RNA sequence: GUGGGAGAGGGUGGUGGAAUUCCCGGAGUAGCGGUGAAAUGCGCAGAUACCGGGAGGAACGCCGAUGGCGAAGGCAGCCACCUGGUCCACCCGUGACGCUGAGGCGCGAAAGCGUGGGGAGCAAACCGGAUUAGAUACCCGGGUAGUCCACGCCCUAAACGAUGCGCGCUAGGUCUCUGGGUCUCCUGGGGGCCGAAGCUAACGCGUUAAGCGCGCCGCCUGGGGAGUACGGCCGCAAGGC
């Protein structure tokens, strides 16, 4: 098992309703994946660098795991399923390479 | 019949012809001029008094649907590219801000052999 | 012109989530700064580079922009 | 890929004693383990050639040892190509 | 072996924005385009230019380099899986297990071929317009095979460092990529520039040798005729050795 980091963008107009819905759908997911989350950072209301889906800004999500490596791809694949989620990019975990230290 | 007063104007400018179309802030445009508009005819279209005279008319058609307050993009280089934004100036239409919008791919499309 | 690093803090080169730092890096458009004006490294660069175009697709830095002049 | 912790259970079988880590024996047990890392994946991605270069090296490399082995001592090679379902 | 390291190395899937073309709509008149000047072309069935929306394919701007990787061909968005090569620190293990390499086998840009797709841009042939003494061309408007993908052939090149591979020896200076180090520097392994000795017909090469040596493979012996004829092997063909 590696270490991940996911990313979550989606449409920032959810009541809690369908913002809890989206994100236990999420929880769910990993579940079936079996990602172990060690810790979660949530941003929100962000303003975007340009449209996306006609929308200028997005919701953002941050998740650290360690899951199995395989199952990565079908992973990414099941989260994009959701018409709410819109941008999800994963990327192995790196450590903090400092410059001007 | 419109009272626009405000509003954005493009200068397509190319080797061959430069190009003015007067729109509101929405986009939509109002009235144009070109080249072609004024009476010249061949290679004098893409001449910098070309340049000038196409600004300058689609100006005072702007100053008929009533425009003070003017926005400029500019898309493409070319001969009279830099007399049209100063024959802006001086039109009489405040010039609001000029910038500088021409579309630059990533290396998507093969160019022409012309271009190579 | 001073340069970036020279003007700055000890900060991570890999975090392509903070951007109030990785928009020092841009230029007026949305592209990247050479490293003449950039002041880092061989190293360095090749980092930010991929950096820079992560926090691009996460719609946080922008691809391109308009100048306003001329 | 091949972790550190499958490596220590090959070395460790095909010791001709505790530390032994560059024997021939040993060398050809890690070196077949590589081999059936890459035939299995050259089955799939048949289309990867370059990765086929290095598995060319790999077998030149294990048929190198053995032919050493077969020179000096021929039990040890039974012994291993017995062990190992080779040729 | 152990522990670290850099990378357009490869393959598979996925994915992002810019841009071209085309469709839809909004808005808007009289031309656009293109050249040394022009004309065929397109435009009142409403184009070009502007805004919004949609679709499709191909290629990756800046970073970007005189840079990096690979055996050569060659390899640039980003993410992930699979994966190859190589380099440095330790002085741990095996104990000459090495180098080259006629055959054989595998790889091999582009172009061309087969079957089935795909088809935005570009574009042989070709359809036009010009230029001209003439235009079977350079310049201009259109445009099919093809470029792209999958699977199977084809085996050529200025396939270039016009320098085969490996190793040892032979002043340095400087620029650089990446490791390690007691981190003005020292010490490795690549990539450039000057230059000692020396070689070379000269230009030039010079610790990345074209120097001094050693091992092994390839190949040369005047030009045209001619990479032709014949024969053979290969190939569906074009054609290759
Ligand atoms: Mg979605
Ligand atoms: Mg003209
Ligand atoms: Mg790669
Ligand atoms: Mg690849
Ligand atoms: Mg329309
Ligand atoms: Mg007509
Ligand atoms: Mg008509
Ligand atoms: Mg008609
Ligand atoms: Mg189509
Ligand atoms: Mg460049
Ligand atoms: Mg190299
Ligand atoms: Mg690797
Ligand atoms: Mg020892
Ligand atoms: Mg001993
Ligand atoms: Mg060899
Ligand atoms: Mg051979
Ligand atoms: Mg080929
Ligand atoms: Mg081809
Ligand atoms: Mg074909
Ligand atoms: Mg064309
Ligand atoms: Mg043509
Ligand atoms: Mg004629
Ligand atoms: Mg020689
Ligand atoms: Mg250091
Ligand atoms: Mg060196
Ligand atoms: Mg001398
Ligand atoms: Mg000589
Ligand atoms: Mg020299
Ligand atoms: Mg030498
Ligand atoms: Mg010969
Ligand atoms: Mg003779
Ligand atoms: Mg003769
Ligand atoms: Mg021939
Ligand atoms: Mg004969
Ligand atoms: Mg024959
Ligand atoms: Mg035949
Ligand atoms: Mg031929």
């Amino acid at each position: 098992m590696r270490r991940y980091e996911v990313n979550i963008v989606l449409n920032p107009n959810l009541d809690q309703s369908q913002l809890a819905l989206e994100k236990e759908i999420i929880q769910r997911a990993l579940e079936n994946y079996g990602a172990r989350v060690e810790k979660v950072e949530e941003l929100g209301l962000r303003r975007l660098a340009y449209p996306i889906a006609k929308d200028p800004q997005g919701y953002f999500l941050w998740y650290q795991v360690e899951m199995p490596e395989d199952r990565v791809n079908d992973l990414a694949r099941e989260l994009r399923i959701r018409d709410n989620v819109r941008r999800v990019m994963v990327v192995k975990s790196q450590e903090p390479f400092l410059a001007n230290a | 019949k419109r009272q626009v007063a405000s509003g954005r104007a493009y200068i397509h400018a190319s080797y061959n012809n430069t190009i003015v179309t007067i729109t509101d802030p929405d986009g939509n445009p109002i009235t144009w001029s070109s080249g072609g508009v004024i009476g010249y005819k061949g290679s004098r279209k893409g001449t910098p008094y070309a340049a000038q005279l196409a600004a300058l008319d689609a100006a005072k058609k702007a100053m008929a649907y009533g425009m003070q307050s003017v926005d400029v993009i500019v898309r493409g280089t070319g001969a009279g590219r830099e007399q049209a934004i100063r024959a802006l100036q001086a039109s009489g239409l405040q010039v609001k801000s000029i910038v500088d919008d021409t579309p630059v791919p990533h290396n998507g499309c093969r160019p022409k052999k012309k271009f190579r | 012109k001073a340069k970036v690093k020279a003007t700055l803090g000890e900060f991570d080169l890999r975090d392509y989530r903070n951007v109030e730092v990785l928009k020092r890096f841009l230029s007026e458009t949305g592209k990247i700064l050479p490293r003449r004006r950039t002041g880092l490294s061989a190293k360095e660069q090749r980092i930010l580079a991929k950096t820079i175009k992560r926090a691009r697709i996460l719609g946080l830095l922008p691809f391109t922009e308009k100048l306003v002049r001329k | 890929p091949i972790t550190k912790e499958e490596k220590q259970k090959v070395i460790q079988e095909f010791a001709r004693f505790p530390g032994d880590t560059g024997s021939t024996e040993v060398q050809v047990a890690l070196l077949t383990l590589r081999i059936n890392r890459l035939s299995e994946h050259l089955k799939v991605h048949k289309k990867d050639h370059h990765s086929h270069r290095g598995l060319l090296m790999m077998v030149g490399q294990r048929r190198r040892l053995l032919r050493y082995l077969q020179r000096e001592d021929p039990e040890r090679y039974r012994a291993l190509i017995e062990k190992l379902g080779i040729r």
